[PDB]
RNA sequence: AAAUGGAUGACGCUUAAGCCCCAUGUGCGUGAUUGCCCAUUAUUCCUUUGGUGAGGGCGGCUAUAUGGUGAGAAAGUGUAGCCCUCCCGAUGUAGACGUGGCGUGGGGGUGAGGACGAAGCCGAUGGCGCGAGCCUCGGAUGGACCCGCCUCUAG
């Protein structure tokens, strides 16, 4: 199944938003965290700092939630949930979730391929072997 | 930049939904305001 | 061409009313880089010496005056400057040049040079075409006689724009860098 | 500088003889001292590799008391704490030169750095140089070009010889001998410049009048 | 003053120094030449062997003429050209050609 | 519209040659119609200045409008002199000014001219329903003036393409802002 | 823009006509030619009064 | 009259003629010259072909973006150059009926050549090379 | 005429790179009306977000199997926004308000997962979101429980 894939997909920005001076502490998580200090550079937008998160920097939405191979994705857990991706598959590529087991796995990929569903981490070798 | 010296006092304060929970509430919202857009009737513009 | 400060001459009156019918016109000449400021001087005189203002005023012609032919001459330019120091100074000087304008903006040049005096607190009084033996300056003088011949010396010569260098072989005229 | 014995072993192996990069030399006699400075310092940081010779005939305007004034104030600077670590006055033309064009370069960037060690500064023309080639000059700080003819000037070489310089009667006797040897040498190999000249006008005698005629057109001969 | 802009470079050319001179030039391509240190992929790696080494080329053009003096802009394609080739050779090719 | 143009001004001709010839002088009409750019930003701006700017629609630097020059326009272009420059249009500038940068106020809405259609239907009447009618109702004075000027959006320019003298300073002493009488037309080329 | 400066004012194709017979060689040495002729009479007539 | 449909419709600038000598400026034939003969059917590229004997150079496609047409221009009335398809550069040691097309249009055009008065400085001319030596400036020649 | 050695910012500059004034592309006394450089400014173009926002479509009959082209269309404040055009604003301490905005322990419902390996832990595992965060991958880790969605509740 081949997707409507854009022509071109812009980011905004790739580098992530971290809080300022992270790496000089352990402790210090890296998300994001909105500066509120009196003196604070950051806050205060000095040439040198880093950037504040704001609504400029939003995806477009005609490309917005889409992966690099044109898909998105929709989470699965059992044979039943491959039948609501089947007439919208060239639009949503299912995922398998991390816990199900390695007995119902096999039973959900030989569905799939059989019904002509991607999925991002099913058989590597299945969806190359034509039909 | 432009000047904005009085712009912002002259916004009013406009509500386009109903708090209400009511369904049959919102039935009729829906009705009036189909009847409203597709009409010429002041009536009908003040009931929604 | 070269000169800035063209010759203009303005004709202006005050607007007719009903205790001055048919009020008497008057004419100036004035020496300024453009006809906007030309225009600002002739108020600024008809001001100060009739007691009529812009508003109620009319302008009735400005335009630029035609010179002489060209040739080498004598100019004496009567001239006023102000200073706080010592008020309003008044004084004649003889140039050489071509033409009125030519001579006029020199002397705003020079004035400046040697009084440190800008545009707006002078007044010019006059400029005419002197002949010979009437120049009372020596420094003008001495270009009159015939046969008047110098030579260039302290020659600081530059090449065409389009052929200037930065490196040049010692011996020759050929070019290293650039 | 001096190779080492790997240096030699490869250039062995690879049958490499000799190498000589492009290199500009500069005749710094009666240039003004700023106004070349500002002018190298530009080339360098274009790329360029600049050898400047002459370095004590270098003029300043002013009279030599005003000059020698100067320099002495300058020789007052020093780190009064350590002045071992103070500012360093060297003495020497070629590194008054050197220290001038240091102070027009961004000297505390690697880039800075770089471009100052691909200049060398000498006084008069020593014998590794006399062979390399025709000398240049700068038109643009030259002295007959900058100064009026009325006006005091102190030559380079004589201002640093009363603050500290001990070399300015070794550099006199080299340059005599140079100006000896050389002068000799081009007093010979005159009559091969003259058999050339000769044989060019030999020659639109003996070669084709066509060619001639397009020649006198072009105004060559 | 303020800082760089590294999205446009400036190049000189020898024998050029006029405006009316960098106009000429409007529009050719460049290429700035270097080395790595292990042998990549090229053009006509399969057709001509030959040409395999550690050589690498970066591309761009000149859009506009820069001060009065013949100084020219250049852009590099789609990226900025790495800072170690501030004072290095350029090449100016006389294509694509007007003449 | 062209006829009356050419008519007009090869009749004024006619009577300056005839006084000229006989030596007399003959006086020209007033100037009516006055174009206004702002030149300055919006800080540091006291109250009164600030209310005369918002009343003349320019609350942007490099905004222009066209406005009639009687006693009560007068008086208040003076008190805002160094915050605008301005002088007499001619034919080509207003031309340039509405076919290249003209937009409407319809509805509410800034729409750019695209069609005499638009310009018909905006103004309902019957004496403005093409281009050529916004001109002449502007060159001239004409008798819908405010008419048709209110109902274009203020004109935005670009700035002038090659350079300044002087933003402070009046253009007598050599600066920018005041009355510049016909060379305004030179100014506003390069900002177009 | 041409078309739209035609959609515009369909009066233009005449009045660049007009600009284009002003530019006109021949026409416009008659027209300088004439002009002096008219001006030059009008002074002696109006001086010889 | 010329629509855009129609295969003589071409936009390639005045300079480039049939009969025009240009110089080569990017290729392995960097720096030497060659005669133009004709452009291809649609909008395409121009066929060169330098006598082989003088400068080397084979019959070959160039783009006119490539070349330096200079105002020296051989008469090529007589060659017809009919023979110039696009299918012969189309087909993928050289073959016997590309090296006979050859010879027989290097006759053609050596015959024109020599019918120029001066034909001899020509043919030299041809011969030539051209290098940008150190201290020339390209922007200010003629051409 | 002052207390460490030091400041037109430094070097330096005197046919100035000093002081007062005047000019401008190619061609400065024959080219009238732009010598050149640098913004979070102005013009123009693309994208996001919020409107005292402005318009339009929404009663699905043209015709068509796989091995002429294939997918959607909800009468709608708020989304993975029902969809398509157009216009105007966007910084901000103290402070106010909004969010089918994110995350944690437990209750009522509904739907799944797990010894073919749950929770927890590790990471040059990448993908998605402006962001709080979410999900996949690997473990040469672990050995028994746990989660998605709608609502209720809080140490
Ligand atoms: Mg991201
Ligand atoms: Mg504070
Ligand atoms: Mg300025
Ligand atoms: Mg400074
Ligand atoms: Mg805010
Ligand atoms: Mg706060
Ligand atoms: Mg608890
Ligand atoms: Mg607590």
């Amino acid at each position: 199944v081949k997707p409507f894939v854009p022509r071109n997909i812009v980011k905004k920005r790739t580098k992530k938003f971290t809080r300022h001076r992270c790496e000089l502490f352990p402790q210090l998580s890296s998300s994001w965290r909105k500066p509120r200090g009196e003196d604070s550079p950051v806050r205060r937008r000095y040439k040198g700092q880093k950037a504040m998160p704001n609504k400029g920097y939003g995806s477009d939405r005609r490309t917005k939630y889409i992966t690099p191979s044109g898909f998105k994705n929709f989470p699965v857990n059992n044979v039943q949930d491959l039948y609501m991706l089947l007439m919208q598959n060239r639009k949503y590529a299912g995922v398998i979730s991390h816990t199900v087991g390695a007995k119902a796995r096999k039973a959900i990929v030989r569905k799939a391929h059989e019904l002509d569903v991607r999925l991002i981490n099913g058989n590597a070798k299945l969806r190359r072997v034509d039909v | 930049g432009v000047d904005l010296t009085g712009v912002q006092k002259k916004k009013r304060v406009v509500r386009h939904h109903t708090y209400s929970t009511n369904p049959y509430i919102k039935l009729l919202i829906k009705l009036y305001k189909f009847l409203g857009k597709r009409t010429n009737s002041p009536f009908n513009k003040l009931i929604h | 061409v070269r000169p800035h400060l063209r010759h203009y001459c303005v004709v202006g009156r005050e607007t007719p009313s009903e205790k001055n019918p048919q009020p008497t016109v008057y004419k100036f000449e004035v020496f300024a880089p453009n006809f906007v400021v030309a225009k600002s001087r002739f108020w600024r005189m008809m001001r100060e010496k009739n007691k009529v203002k812009s508003t109620h005023g009319d302008v009735l012609s400005c335009k630029v005056v035609k010179d002489r032919k060209l040739a080498a001459r004598n100019y004496s330019v009567d001239i006023a400057y102000y200073s706080q120091r010592c008020g309003y100074t008044h004084m004649v000087k003889e140039f050489r040049d071509v033409c009125k304008a030519g001579a006029v903006s020199q002397a705003y040049n020079d004035l400046a040079s040697r009084h440190r005096a800008r545009y707006h607190n002078i007044e010019v009084l006059g400029v005419k075409s002197i002949p010979n033996h009437e120049v009372r300056r020596l420094n003008v003088a001495q270009f009159h006689p015939h046969n008047l011949s110098f030579p260039l010396l302290q020659r600081r010569v530059k090449a065409p724009r389009k052929d200037r260098v930065i490196f040049v072989k010692k011996n020759s005229k050929r070019a290293v860098v650039a | 500088v001096l190779p080492s014995r790997r240096s030699l072993n490869r250039s062995s192996r690879k049958g490499f003889k000799k190498h000589r990069p492009d290199i500009i030399v500069i005749d710094l006699k009666d240039h003004v001292l700023g106004r070349a400075a500002a002018i190298v310092a530009k080339q360098l940081l274009l790329g360029k590799k600049i050898t400047v010779v002459r370095c004590e005939k270098l003029t300043i305007a002013g009279s030599e008391i005003r000059n020698k004034i100067k320099y002495l104030q300058f020789l007052r600077k020093r780190k009064l704490s350590n002045p071992k670590l103070g500012p360093f006055h060297h003495r020497s033309p070629s590194d008054v030169f050197i220290r001038t064009v240091r102070s027009m370069l961004p000297r505390y960037t690697k880039r800075g750095q770089r471009a100052l060690r691909q200049l060398v500064a000498y006084e008069g023309v020593p014998v590794n140089v006399v062979r390399t080639g025709g000398r240049v000059v700068i038109p643009k700080a030259q002295r007959h070009n900058c100064y009026r003819n009325e006006r005091r000037f102190t030559v380079l070489g004589n201002m640093c010889k009363h603050v500290g310089w001990k070399y300015s009667d070794v550099v006199e006797k080299l340059e005599a001998a140079r100006i000896e040897k050389s002068g000799r040498h081009h007093k010979k190999m005159e009559k091969v410049r003259v058999a050339w000249k000769n044989a060019r006008k030999e020659a639109l005698k003996k070669m084709p009048q066509k060619n001639v005629e397009v020649l006198k057109k072009f105004g060559l001969a | 003053l303020h800082g760089q802009n590294k999205n446009t470079a400036l190049v000189r050319i020898e024998n050029v120094n006029t405006t009316e001179d960098a106009k000429w030039y409007v529009g050719k391509r460049v290429c700035y030449v270097y080395h790595g240190y292990k042998i990549k992929r090229c053009v006509r790696w399969s057709k001509a062997p030959a040409r395999r080494s550690n050589t690498r080329a970066i591309w761009g053009r000149i859009t506009r003429p820069h001060g009065t003096s013949g100084t020219v802009r250049v852009k590099f394609n789609g990226s900025s050209v790495p800072a170690s080739a501030i004072g290095r050779r350029i090449r100016v090719y006389l294509y694509p050609s007007r003449i | 519209y062209s006829r009356e143009y050419r008519s007009t001004e090869k009749k004024l001709a006619g009577l300056r040659r005839n006084a000229r010839q006989h030596g007399n002088y003959y006086l020209e009409a007033k100037p009516k119609v006055a174009v206004v750019t702002r030149i300055r930003g919006i800080a540091k701006v006291p109250p009164k200045q600030r209310k005369i700017l918002q009343l003349l629609r320019l609350r942007q630097i490099f905004n222009t409008v066209f406005v009639r020059l009687n006693k009560p326009m007068e008086n208040m272009l003076r008190a805002v002199e160094p915050y605008i420059a301005y002088g007499y249009p001619s034919l080509s500038t207003v031309r340039a000014m509405v076919y290249k940068r003209g937009h409407l106020k319809i509805n509410g809405q800034r729409v750019k001219i695209t069609d005499n259609q638009m310009i018909k239907d905006k103004y309902h009447n019957d004496d403005i329903v093409c281009a050529e009618d916004i001109v002449n109702q502007i060159y001239a004075c004409g008798k819908h003036f405010r008419t048709v000027t209110n109902g274009l959006w203020p004109f935005k320019l670009a700035p002038p393409a090659g350079g300044m003298r002087q933003k402070r300073r009046h253009f007598v002493e050599g600066g920018d802002y005041g009355n510049r009488d016909t060379l305004i037309n030179r100014f506003l080329a390069r900002m177009i | 823009n041409r078309r739209l400066r035609l959609r515009l004012n369909p009066f233009q194709k005449k009045e660049k006509a007009m600009a284009k017979g002003m530019q006109n060689k021949k026409n416009r040495e008659a027209r300088h030619a004439a002009k002096v002729v008219r001006l030059a009479k009008a002074r002696k007539n109006v001086a010889k009064a | 009259k010329v629509s855009r449909k129609s295969p003589e419709y071409s936009t390639v600038r005045k300079s480039c003629k049939p009969g025009t000598i240009a110089i080569i400026l990017a290729g392995r034939f960097r720096g030497r010259r060659a005669v133009i003969l004709k452009q291809l059917p649609k909008n395409g590229p121009l066929v060169i072909s330098g006598p082989m004997k003088y400068s080397g150079v084979p019959i070959r496609r160039i783009d006119s973006r490539y070349i330096i047409a200079t105002s020296t221009r051989v008469d090529l009335t007589g060659v017809d150059t009919s023979a110039i398809t696009p299918e012969i550069f189309k087909r993928e040691t050289v073959s016997d009926e590309r090296a006979q097309l050859q010879n027989a249009i290097d006759t053609a055009l050596i015959q024109a050549i020599k019918k120029d008065p001066l034909g001899k400085e020509m043919a030299g001319y041809l011969h030539s090379v051209f290098t940008i030596k150190p201290g020339d400036a390209p922007h200010r020649l003629k051409w």
